[PDB]
């Protein structure tokens, strides 16, 4: 259904070069992942360890759907800041039922609206991005090494072109070449990977080589060296493209390029769909008796990248003026807690594993959605600071620095405790869903005897928790540097809206100022429900923690 | 880089290639009748599995193609 | 009984041997051309620095070893002082030799104590389900095991505890305990 | 290839200037207060 | 936030709180400041913790009547 | 043996680079011509058509990564004026 | 679970149906009779239970 | 204490609510009314489908925890022989 | 002490040294890709070191802290 999709978007766009159609072909992006979802749910009926598909190819697991429809939700509400307007004029005469469905308003809103904006007449953006969900989706369902590297090229080839996708934005284009460059480097380690594989085990299916590891493990010609360091190097181009210490100097510098809309798909949906295929290729390789093999384990450098990106993370971070130089290290450090869940083996950790990667990936969406929105929000506020007039791309990046967010709970009080809340989840401060994920990680640690790494990963947390109170305290405890536009709210100036009625009869007209204009209900439901989550995720908690039980459970038993 | 990355990269490499690196082996080969009954070129070959046993293969090959079609002409197209 | 000088050498190679590494690396991170041969001119500070780091370590915490004859975490601690405290004089700051001394040697000490599982945590081998369920339902221990482990005084007054205080203060004073009749009667 | 203020530390040393952590010697101030005569 | 009553402030006054507040950054580790974190931190808190590990136990006055001993260890 | 040697000038052609971007996309297909040059030896000496099919979806899968990179410089040239790698 | 079950167990179908030498492809008969076993086990297993609700009607 | 419909029901009332706070926009215009009981109505129909599928989590607990313990069952028996 | 070394080996030292040590790996970040596929290149076949070479874990710890200590190190 995504590659149907993909296909026919694609037959629509083939034949138009009407840029006011991009709004639209979005919408219906949206549409195309609902079925998807239909269709996932519809295959959640049966119980497996994994069912190989088309050749053996492919396969299927409760995991993996669970998975898919993850990505198709985070692709939904991402989909949404393409699909709807970012401002919209609300009136009170204006706010019924009846009213909605039966009544049109028309005012002039080209400027209110941003219609022409760039993120509203990009044509292939949101076709683009279904591409890269189809290889995120793939590689979760590969059963074999070719099938390994075509899909990681899929979703990596996406996101250098969504990168670049602004092509008249040279920050883009840059983000866009080094993500792409770096990135090529990091396949030819995964090819490497795969290749090393192939030659010395004679089979391309990773089920072959799990039985070849397990025979293998007993407690003189053919010893299995190869599989841990062909593991390794497969592991070492995959800890770059989730930007693990110390292979992430490039996405601090690429996120803060390429526009903020696009960062929030670059920087999440990759984490999540390659942690997934690493979760169980880690469990299946596993030696449950110590032996030789176990000292050259490839899972080590797991640990290295979460002990250096727990330590990257929270200390280069501690100097970071700009909003998403900082938002970077910040998931380098919890990428940190994911490896270290990741690389302990266990029933707790992969639960711990699999609850953190989820709450994270809505909280660090919580985050964009609220910077993106904090932004938006500056139409009719005027500021007069050197330093905002300094800076580049504010069209694609409207808020880079940390001091452009100073006194912002004096402009909107809630959406800055809705930040306020998101940032405390990011400690890892109680009640917040972010202090449940981080403790779990911390349990499976502690019950494992990885004890050292304990210690660390609480000692880093005050460490970043130093610059996320830093940005709290702009929002809270200085003044504003944002005032109101003079000209928009002058009580002598004002745009003039008719309401219709279902037959182009006028029933009223009114006249309206810049106090009458508010962000679009579609970014304000979705930061108001994640924000709800998070805070109240103490009575809400259940289901949510028992379907990680049962998954793990499953890739346990038997 | 060079010594270390070769030394440790050898080892990763099997017998077969690290073969031909006073008394050395020489390579048998003899002739089967029931292997040759209809021999394919290799081109044969890949063609009897590429589009019925791997064709998974070739559908993710196709969506890489499609992807560089459709992105490479979207970046470097001239406005209209 | 190890040789400390043998052992020595071998931690300078390896850990110096990652100094030239990134010795190599700043050379060739270098904008003004200076010549291949600068790999020792220059960022000779830097493999030497390291070498001497791990020869320091090496040797300390072999040399404490033999000094005690017994493997445990403390021989890191050891050898993680002098790591750190020979990585102060290179700073020649009385202040940063012990500042590394305390970071190097705590660090080293605690990933030995808790056998930090970089290479791999110990394998039980057993029976995880009982090893929680035996600590969890053990409520009532022997009163042996306290007493010979907490003590016996301080509020811990089994019974007999007079008769054995009786006797305990004979053998240090000399005195026979016995308090007086305290009544007119009797 | 992306401009200086973005990824340069010069910006870095602005907004956290060395300036900020007094590092006065014993010849200025022997007493330890901030120079206090 | 509400206005105070007139306060004479002495200059004088006033850069001595100041310098009293703002301390805390001038701190040098010098020879003799050394010895006195070390005899205040380490040597005082070690003398008493260890006379009271030494006298743990040793006492009690409970109940004890003529013919008996303050000492118990 | 020359599967080794190949791939270590991609690597250094690669990171060692002060000429321009289009060199560091040759070093990347110098590197895709040694990872696809061992499976294919390999191929031969263990009778497998599969290593041949593997070699065969790599070169597409790298002349697709050509196209996006040449597009991608193609952008950037158009901003920046340079596709020169510069030292100070 | 230190135990791999094949999520493609459809892979000992799998050669080249062509220029086969005699005697080349090993006897699966064995294979063939557990795979059968697990499939009759797990219909049996699973008519039990519905059986056992008919009898909690 | 806690009810899985009747928090839900209340989760979405507080999502009304704090869309309004965001938005800046007044709570409770007597004729935006209708979408507290549209919202907390979708709240109460999450928390039905809520509800139903803790009970297939319960059960799939307990069948595993008794495959959990039959599987050990059998086990300590084999080493009696 | 309370406005003296407590602070200093405390809260208002390891505030810092930790922006000095922070600002000085931020220096390594130049946006320039032939310095990044080397720190890449660097850090890849440092795995190699550590894995293939059976290092004590020891020395991992030490090489890291020791890195530490250079870049608290200015230049
Ligand atoms: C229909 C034919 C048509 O509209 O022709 C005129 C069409 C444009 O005419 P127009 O009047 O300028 O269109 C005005 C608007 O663009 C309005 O044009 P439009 O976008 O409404 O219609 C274009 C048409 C194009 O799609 C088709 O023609 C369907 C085939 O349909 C669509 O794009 C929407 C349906 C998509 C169906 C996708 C089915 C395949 C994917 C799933 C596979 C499993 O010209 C074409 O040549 C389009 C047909 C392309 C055929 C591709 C053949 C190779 C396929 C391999
Ligand atoms: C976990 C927790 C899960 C959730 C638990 C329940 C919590 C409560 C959730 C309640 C959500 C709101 C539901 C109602 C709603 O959308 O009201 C908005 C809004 C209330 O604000 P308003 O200011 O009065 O709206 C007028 C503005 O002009 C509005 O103008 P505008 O231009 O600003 O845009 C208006 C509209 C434009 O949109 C539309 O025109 C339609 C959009 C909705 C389509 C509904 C399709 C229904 C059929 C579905 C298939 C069956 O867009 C929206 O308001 C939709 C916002 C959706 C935000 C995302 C919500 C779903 C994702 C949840 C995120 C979860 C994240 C954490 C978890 C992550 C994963 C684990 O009401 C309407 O728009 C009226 C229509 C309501 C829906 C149609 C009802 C009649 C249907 C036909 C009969
Ligand atoms: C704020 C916290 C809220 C917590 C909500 C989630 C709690 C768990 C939900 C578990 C869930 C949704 C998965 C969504 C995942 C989203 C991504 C992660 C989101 C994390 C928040 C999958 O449930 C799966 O869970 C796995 C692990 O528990 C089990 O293993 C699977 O067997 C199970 O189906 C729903 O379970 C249930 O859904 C219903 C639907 O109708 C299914 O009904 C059936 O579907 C067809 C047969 O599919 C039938 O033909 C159809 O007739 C019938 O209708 C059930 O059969 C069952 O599937
Ligand atoms: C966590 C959220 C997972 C999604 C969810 O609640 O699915 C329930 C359900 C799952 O589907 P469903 O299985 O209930 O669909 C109806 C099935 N019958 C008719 C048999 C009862 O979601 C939907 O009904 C809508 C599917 C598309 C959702 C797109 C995103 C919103
Ligand atoms: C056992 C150890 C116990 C002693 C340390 C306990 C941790 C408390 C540290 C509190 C330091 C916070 C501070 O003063 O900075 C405020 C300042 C607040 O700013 P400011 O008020 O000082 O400067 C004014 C200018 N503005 C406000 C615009 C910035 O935060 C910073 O910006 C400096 C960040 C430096 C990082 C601090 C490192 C110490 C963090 C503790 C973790 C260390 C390991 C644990
Ligand atoms: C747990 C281990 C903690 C180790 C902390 C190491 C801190 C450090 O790097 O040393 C610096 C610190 C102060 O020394 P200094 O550099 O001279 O500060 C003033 C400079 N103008 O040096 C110190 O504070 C060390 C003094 C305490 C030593 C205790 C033994
Ligand atoms: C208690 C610390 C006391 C202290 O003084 O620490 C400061 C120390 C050195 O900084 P300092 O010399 O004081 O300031 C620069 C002066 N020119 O600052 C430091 O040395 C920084 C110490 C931070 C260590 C990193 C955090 C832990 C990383 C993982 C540890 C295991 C490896
Ligand atoms: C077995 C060991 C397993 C791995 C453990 C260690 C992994 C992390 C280290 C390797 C990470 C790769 C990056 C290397 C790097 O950044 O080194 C470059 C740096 C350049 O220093 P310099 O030339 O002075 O810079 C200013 C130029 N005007 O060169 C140096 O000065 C070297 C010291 C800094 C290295 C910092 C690396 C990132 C932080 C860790």
């Amino acid at each position: 259904m995504i590659m149907i999709s993909i296909l026919s978007l694609l037959l629509s766009t083939s034949v138009t070069l009407r840029r006011d159609m991009s709004i639209l072909f979005n919408r219906i992006s949206i549409i195309a992942l609902a079925y998807c979802i239909l269709h996932d749910t519809m295959s959640l009926s049966f119980i497996s360890k994994g069912i190989g598909l088309h050749g053996g190819l492919l396969h299927i697991t409760n995991l993996t759907q669970i998975f898919h429809i993850f990505i198709f939700i985070i692709s939904i509400l991402i989909l949404q800041l393409t699909s709807f307007y970012p401002r919209k004029v609300w009136i009170p005469e204006y706010s019924s039922l009846k009213d909605i469905f039966f009544n049109k308003i028309l005012y002039y809103r080209t400027k209110i609206i941003n219609k022409m904006g760039e993120h509203m007449k990009i044509i292939e953006y949101p076709l683009i991005l279904l591409f890269v969900i189809s290889g995120a989706v793939f590689l979760i369902s590969t059963n074999d090494l070719v099938s390994i590297f075509l899909s990681i090229e899929l979703q990596s080839y996406g996101l250098y072109l969504l990168s670049t996708i602004y092509r008249n934005s040279e920050l883009s284009t840059t983000g866009g070449l080094i993500y792409f460059l770096l990135g090529g480097l990091s396949s030819c380690f995964i090819l490497l990977g795969t290749s090393l594989l192939y030659v010395n085990s004679g089979t391309t299916s990773l089920d072959g080589l799990y039985i070849l590891n397990s025979i293998s493990d007993v407690n003189s010609w053919y010893k299995p060296y190869y599989l841990n360091f062909s593991l390794l190097i497969f592991s070492i181009g995959f800890l770059f493209k989730v930007s693990a210490a110390p292979f992430h100097f490039w996405s601090p510098d690429v996120y803060d390029a390429i526009p903020t809309i696009v960062t929030t798909f670059v920087a999440i949906i990759a984490k999540i769909s390659i942690f997934i295929f690493l979760l169980e290729l880690v469990y299946y390789t596993n030696s449950n008796a110590n032996s030789y093999l176990s000292e050259f384990s490839w899972t080590y450098a797991l640990l290295i990248s979460s002990l250096l990106s727990l330590i990257i993370g929270t200390v280069v971070g501690l100097t970071q003026f700009r909003i998403k130089r900082l938002l970077a290290y910040s998931t380098i450090s919890h990428v940190g807690f994911i490896l270290l869940a990741l690389s302990v083996s266990s029933i707790e950790s992969t639960q711990a594993f699999i609850f953190y990667l989820i709450q994270y990936s809505i909280s660090n969406l919580n985050a964009f959605f609220i910077l993106i929105t904090i932004g938006f929000s500056l139409y009719g506020y005027v500021t007069n600071n050197k330093e905002y007039k300094s800076l580049l791309d504010k069209n694609n990046s409207p808020i880079q620095l940390i001091s452009q967010l100073k006194g912002y709970f004096y402009i909107n009080p809630l959406l800055s405790l809705s930040l306020a809340i998101t940032i405390f989840s990011f400690v890892g401060v109680p009640p917040l869903v972010g202090f449940f994920a981080k403790q779990m990680v911390l349990s499976a640690a502690l019950d494992n005897g990885y004890i050292f790494l304990s210690l660390i990963a609480i000692i880093t947390s005050v460490i970043g928790a130093v610059y996320y109170l830093n940005v709290i305290k702009e929002i809270f405890f200085y003044s504003p540097e944002h005032e109101v536009n003079p000209v928009l709210n002058e009580s002598d100036s004002n745009f003039s809206l008719r309401i219709l009625n279902e037959k182009n009869v006028l029933i009223r007209s009114v006249l309206l100022k810049g106090r009458n204009i508010f962000i679009s209900s579609p970014f304000s439901i979705t930061i108001s429900i994640i924000t709800n989550v998070i805070l109240l995720f103490i009575f809400m908690n259940k289901e949510w923690l028992s379907m990680g039980t049962i998954l793990v459970q499953i890739l346990f038993s038997a | 880089v060079g010594i270390i990355i070769s030394s440790f990269l050898f080892k990763m490499l099997p017998y077969g290639v690290i073969i031909s690196n006073k008394n050395d082996l020489f390579f048998i080969t003899s002739k089967i009748w029931d292997g040759a009954l209809a021999e394919n070129n290799h081109i044969s070959s890949i063609g009897n599995i590429m589009y019925t046993n791997y064709n998974v293969w070739l559908i993710l090959a196709s969506f890489i193609l499609l992807l560089a079609m459709v992105g490479a002409i979207v970046i470097t197209i001239k406005p209209r | 009984p190890k040789d400390a000088v043998h052992l020595g050498l071998k931690g300078a190679a390896v850990v110096g041997g990652i100094g030239l590494l990134f010795a190599a690396v700043r050379t060739s991170l270098a904008r003004k051309n200076v010549g291949p041969w600068a790999i020792f001119t220059r960022n000779g500070k830097l493999a030497a620095t390291f070498a001497a780091v791990g020869g320091a370590y090496d040797f300390t915490r072999a040399a404490a070893a033999n000094l005690r004859e017994k493997e445990d975490w403390v021989n890191n601690g050891i050898g993680g002082l002098f790591a750190g405290a020979t990585m102060g004089l290179t700073t020649g700051r009385i202040p940063r030799v012990l500042g590394f001394a305390a970071l190097t040697g705590v660090v080293l000490a605690t990933a030995e104590y808790a056998g930090s599982g970089l290479r791999g945590v110990f394998k039980r081998d057993v029976d995880e389900y009982e090893r929680k369920e035996f600590l969890r339902k053990n409520r009532r221990r022997p009163i042996e095991e306290t007493l010979a482990e907490i003590g016996e005084g301080r509020g811990i007054k089994p019974p007999g505890y007079y008769e054995r205080r009786a006797q305990r203060l004979k053998e240090k004073y000399g005195v026979d305990i016995n308090p007086v009749c305290a009544d007119p009667d009797q | 290839f992306l401009p200086e203020a973005m990824v340069g530390r010069s910006k870095i040393d602005e907004k956290y200037p060395d300036s900020d952590y007094p590092t006065l010697t014993d010849k200025e101030d022997p007493d330890m207060n901030g120079g206090y005569i | 936030g509400l206005q105070h009553y007139k306060i004479a402030m002495d200059p004088a006054l006033v850069r001595l709180g100041s310098m009293i507040s703002n301390r805390y950054k001038y701190f040098r580790w010098t020879k003799r400041t050394a010895l006195v974190s070390f005899m205040y931190v380490v040597v005082v808190p070690s003398t008493i913790g260890y006379l009271a590990y030494k006298t743990d136990g040793l006492w009690d006055l409970r109940a004890k009547r003529r013919g008996d001993l303050i000492s118990e260890r | 043996n020359i599967t080794l040697i190949l791939f270590l000038i991609g690597i250094l052609g690669f990171v060692l680079n002060r000429k321009n971007i289009i060199l560091m996309l040759i070093s990347i297909e110098i590197m895709l011509l040694s990872i696809t040059f061992l499976i294919l030896l390999s191929s031969l000496n263990m009778d497998d058509i599969i290593g041949q099919t593997y070699a065969i979806y790599i070169i597409v899968v790298a002349g697709a990564e050509s196209a996006i990179g040449l597009g991608i410089l193609v952008a950037f040239y158009r901003l920046r004026g340079s596709i020169a790698i510069e030292y100070k | 679970s230190r135990h791999i079950e094949l999520k493609y167990p459809e892979v000992f179908s799998h050669g080249s149906p062509f220029n086969v030498p005699a005697g080349f492809y090993p006897n699966l008969d064995h294979v063939i009779e557990h795979y059968r076993k697990q499939h009759l086990e797990e219909e049996e297993r699973k008519a039990k239970k519905l059986a056992a609700a008919a009898a909690a009607a | 204490m806690v009810n899985r419909i009747l928090f839900w029901t209340g989760f979405g009332l507080a999502v009304r609510f704090w869309q309004l706070g965001i938005e800046m926009r007044p709570f409770f215009n007597r004729k935006s009314l209708w979408a507290y009981p549209l919202f907390g109505g979708v709240g109460a129909s999450f928390g039905y489908w809520l509800q139903s599928i803790d009970e297939k989590q319960t059960k799939m607990l307990e069948e595993r925890k008794q495959a959990i313990l039959e599987k050990r069952a059998r086990r300590a028996q084999r080493q009696a022989e | 002490l309370d406005k003296g070394s407590i602070e200093l080996f405390g809260p208002y030292g390891l505030e810092r040294g930790l922006v000095k040590l922070s600002k000085n790996i931020s220096s390594l970040s130049t946006s320039h890709v032939t310095t990044y596929a080397l720190y890449i290149l660097v850090g890849f076949i440092l795995y190699l070191i550590y894995n293939n070479l059976l290092l004590d874990y020891s020395y991992l710890l030490l090489i890291i802290i020791l890195l530490l200590l250079l870049m608290m190190i200015g230049e």
